[PDB]
């Protein structure tokens, strides 16, 4: 077909990232993925007069033991041009959701034959005894933000009777996925959701259970020394996100060098003090709006015992979001495995809320995350993500949140 | 002889022009060698001669080969190579010993001048213009120019497709391009063998590449990097050290470069003394007067040096062990094996203790710079041998903070094992004295104060000439720790002690801190809490 010509921003050149390492078994399915591929003409080899690389992976989906090309566009994308395209503020109230693959699609639309060098990537090769295999695409490639954007026309025709006969259910296209949600009950949803795949190829989530939880206060009989110690000083910094929260009180009672397991009986000052507090725990900061035109960032902290703590803010303390996070089974001796895991689930939930992918701070070390994240990672997309060394303050706070 | 395939296409760097040098003058010795020389390659259709359409020029030089006999040349594209486009890697890794498999046979074919065999792109040949001045004639290369930055990256492509077919066609055999040579290995009988590389080097010249007869190509023992490879094992050359008997900075250097480079195949070795040399040293050339430590030290690494070691290739049908062991603080010697004292690589690491950390942190990191090579190698991560028990393991990683994980490994009980120094009660200690400590001092002055006082009465304070903030705080921590028994409870408002309760680190940059760490080591029980500053507490 013609071909829509697709530059990079101004003053920008194409990405020359280099290929990490790869296992035998991995290399292996790309190589066979590959050939397949160039065979139908999705792709060409090139030669070394072309000097730009992109990292290229094969990962495996949970009810998929089918080897799946992946590739790591992130640089490319933040020097493709942008280009109306919207986000739906209902499929965050749907009460059930479905992620679809829609990124077979791609593979049928030409690229521009200026463009195409700057898709190049490389087959690496076990101990170098081989040259690496150089490929380039043809076709819109996947994982690309080009692509979605591009397709979109021939997308928006596909979907509209499915659309027009079914106003009543929201479909949201976010690169590889599309997620269509309904308040039908789980029959009517998965059967009109069959349905719908049944349409595509002719050519499970629920949202808002995601409530934001409060932070619980401990309860005794008798405080110590030490209980009260604790629990000051996760008020005293708790207090720079309710600025209501007072201390002074409590303090008065910690006057003195007593022994931490000395018994002390709260005065009914400080019994007031403690109550009043609570209550401005009830419920999250007033104040905090999304602004669009600025990124979205997620932190997470080892809770250990499986557990983990993430916020989504804008802002530091301005969360827009917090949560929890239980390791799935399987993950019983793995921290890398549970990490990912909850990094796909929140950048997950920051899609069909916002339709962004939110910038991690992640609680590990880069060496540990680049070798190991993507034996587990299972997902079209690939957010951006920085290594940061948890604060023990903020994890201890989160530490405290209500559950059921 | 040129070859009739396709060329690769090659443009300058974006907004640049060709080269425009000035030629040097010769001697009428060195004008006529460059003369005769020119002619040859003229003839041969190598280079062209061109006219003043040309503004393009690099200097042509004339050296003699080794000792003065006959005339050669070398061209001088250091500008040439500026202006020319970057081509993507040109060997993106070396192949390491450790992750070749046997073979029966193995033939190196030379392929020496290919490079002036593969055509250059026709437009670009403008650019490599250069000149034969008189005492008082233009040419141009029509093919790959050697010292041109493109040339070795053409030529690998170059070899990548005429070998594809005689690959399909003898999935047999392997080949492995490095620079101009050509290694070809395989485990058929040494006749076949003999044949094969015939026919391969039939197929070559079918494109104009000549390569040398049987009569004059290389064989085993191969000299690779270091290594000395052999068909069925590798070797290590035994590394020589010159005995002297005066001693300059830059041969100490040198020489523990060289010991640097040994370690890993050779634990065992030594440098502390011969490094302690180099201290305040003041020229390059001085020479210094080696310490009888330094005597004992490098004589013991030349006995270690004396027994050469060799290893054996990898057997894909075998599975990989890695095992570990902690020599010191912070080193670790590994070897990875598959049938046991059968080495294939061998290793180890010098951890700089950092800000701070702990020997199972360090594991960790060793685990994961192998687990990398190996993937690189082997395309598959080991099975590991770690001295450290499973309890261990479990205790520290399920309650550290950050993320971190061990493949597959097994405990093995060679001591001395790595284990957690100590451990800090989760809940205050009963029956145990309270300090409550704290530290200040005058930012700008350096001066300061540190103390504690006990829910037992007990107290004390000291004053520091020259010390910081964050020291005094730490030094009322020492203090609390010197004067309590086997048990303690220790309060404190340090934002840094704060690192120590999270992270319990059992090494530091920090002299002070590491007095603190072994007080902590020799504790019974020790509970440390933190509470806010500048209140009621
Ligand atoms: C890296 C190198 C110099 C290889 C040639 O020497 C040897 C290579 C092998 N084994 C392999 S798998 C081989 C041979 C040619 O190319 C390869 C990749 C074994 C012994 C020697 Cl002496």
């Amino acid at each position: 077909i013609e071909t829509v010509p697709v530059k990079l921003k101004p003053g920008m050149d194409g990405p020359k990232v280099k290929q990490w390492p790869l296992t035998e078994e991995k290399i292996k399915a790309l190589v066979e993925i590959c050939t397949e591929m160039e065979k139908e003409g999705k792709i060409s080899k090139i030669g070394p007069e072309n000097p730009y690389n992109t990292p290229v992976f094969a990962i495996k989906k949970k009810d998929s033991t089918k080897w799946r090309k992946l590739v790591d566009f992130r640089e490319l994308n933040k020097r493709t041009q942008d280009f109306g395209i919207p986000h739906p503020a209902g499929l965050k109230k749907k009460k059930s959701v479905t992620v679809l693959d829609v990124g077979d699609a791609y593979f049928s639309v030409p690229l521009d034959e200026d463009f195409r060098k700057y898709t190049a990537f490389t087959i690496p090769s076990i101990n170098n005894e081989t040259p690496g295999i150089r490929y380039q695409y043809n076709v819109l490639p996947q994982g690309w933000k080009g692509s979605p954007a591009i397709f979109q026309s021939s997308m928006t025709k596909i979907l509209e009777p499915f659309r027009k006969q079914n106003p009543d259910i929201v479909i949201y296209q976010y690169m590889d996925d599309l997620y269509v949600g309904s308040d039908l009950e789980i029959g009517q949803h998965r059967t009109k959701i069959e349905e719908l795949r049944q349409h595509l190829l002719r050519w499970e989530l629920h949202p808002d259970k995601w409530t934001v939880q409060p932070i619980v206060l401990p309860e005794k009989d008798s405080w110590t020394v030490n209980d009260i110690q604790k629990l000051v000083g996760k008020l005293n910094w708790a207090s720079q996100i309710y600025p209501g929260i007072k201390v002074r009180q409590l303090c008065k009672l910690l006057r003195g060098t007593k022994a931490l397991t000395e018994v002390i009986p709260l005065t009914e000052e400080a019994e007031l003090e403690l109550a009043e507090n609570r209550e401005i725990l009830k419920e999250p900061v007033h104040g905090v709006y999304y602004d669009p035109s600025k990124d979205l960032i997620a932190e997470i902290q080892k809770q250990g015992q499986g557990q983990w703590t993430y916020q989504i803010y804008q802002e530091p303390f301005k969360n827009l979001k917090t949560g929890k996070y239980a390791r799935m089974r399987g993950a019983h001796t793995n921290d890398v495995k549970q990490l990912t895991e909850a990094v796909q689930k929140i950048t997950t939930e920051s899609i069909v809320i916002w339709g962004k992918t939110p910038k991690f701070k992640l609680p590990i070390q880069k060496e540990t995350w680049e070798t190991w994240w993507t034996e587990y990672w299972q997902a079209t997309w690939i957010p951006e993500w920085e290594f940061v060394n948890t604060p023990p303050l903020v994890k201890l706070w989160y530490q405290l949140e209500k559950e059921p | 002889p040129i070859s009739p395939i396709e060329t690769v296409p090659v443009k300058l760097k974006p907004g640049m022009d060709g080269p425009k040098v000035k030629q040097w003058p010769l001697t009428e010795e060195k004008i006529k060698a460059l003369v005769e020389i020119c002619t040859e390659m003229e003839k041969e259709g190598k280079i062209s001669k061109i006219g003043p359409e040309n503004p393009y020029n690099t200097p042509v030089f004339a050296i003699k080969k080794k000792d003065s006999t006959k005339w050669r040349k070398l061209v001088d594209f250091r500008e040439l190579n500026k202006r020319t486009q970057d081509f993507w890697e040109v060997q993106l890794g070396i192949p390491h010993p450790a992750g070749l498999k046997k073979k029966k046979s193995v033939t190196v074919l030379d392929v020496g001048d290919a490079y002036f065999s593969v055509p250059l792109d026709e437009d670009f040949r403008k650019y490599t213009a250069f000149t034969i001045p008189s005492i008082n004639i233009r040419y141009q290369y029509n093919v790959l120019p050697q010292g041109w930055k493109g040339s070795p990256a053409i030529f690998q492509s170059s070899m990548t497709k005429i070998l594809e077919p005689f690959r399909k066609q003898n999935p047999d055999i392997v080949i492995y391009q490095y620079m101009d040579d050509l290694y070809v290995g395989s485990d058929l009988e040494i006749g076949q063998h003999r044949t094969k590389i015939e026919e391969l080097r039939q197929h070559l010249l079918r494109w104009g590449l000549t390569t040398p007869d049987k009569k004059h190509q290389k064989e085993p023992p191969f000299l690779w990097m270091g290594y000395e490879l052999h068909p069925d094992k590798w070797t290590v050359q035994p590394i020589v050290l010159p005995e002297k008997d005066s001693w300059t900075v830059n041969d100490i250097q040198k020489l523990v470069g060289k010991l640097n480079w040994a370690s890993q195949i050779y634990p065992g070795i030594k440098v502390r003394q011969l490094c302690k040399l180099l201290r305040g040293t003041k020229a390059l050339t001085e020479v210094i007067p080696l310490t009888e430590e330094a005597e004992l030290e490098l004589a013991e690494n030349r006995e270690i040096l004396k027994e050469p070691v060799h290893g054996v290739y990898y057997d894909p049908s075998k599975d990989l062990i890695a095992e570990i062991q902690k020599q010191g603080q912070g080193q670790w010697t590994y070897q990875i094996y598959q049938e046991p004292f059968k080495n294939l690589k061998t290793g180890k690491y010098a951890r700089m203790r950092g800000a701070h950390t702990n020997d199972v942190k360090q594991l960790t990191e060793a685990v994961q710079k192998i687990t990398t090579e190996s993937i690189v190698i082997w395309g598959k991560t080991p099975k590991f041998k770690l001295p450290i028990q499973k309890e261990t393991w479990e205790t520290w990683w399920t309650e550290y903070w950050q993320a971190t994980w061990i493949p597959e490994w097994e405990f093995v009980n060679t001591p001395p094992l790595v284990k957690l120094w100590y451990q800090l009660e989760k809940e205050p200690i009963v029956g145990a004295e309270t300090f409550y400590v704290d530290g200040a001092a005058n930012r700008e002055t350096k001066l300061g104060k540190a103390g504690y006082v006990t829910n037992r009465g007990r107290q004390k304070v000291v004053t520091l000439t020259d010390t910081t903030n964050q020291k005094t705080e730490l030094q009322a921590i020492y203090l609390a720790l010197q004067d309590s028994g086997l048990e303690v409870n220790i309060v404190t408002d340090s934002q840094y002690a704060l690192g120590i309760i999270q992270a319990q680190p059992d090494q530091s940059e920090s002299e002070l801190v590491n007095q603190i760490i072994e007080q902590l080591i020799k504790k019974e029980k020790v509970y440390l809490a933190w509470v806010p500053a500048h209140k009621g507490i």
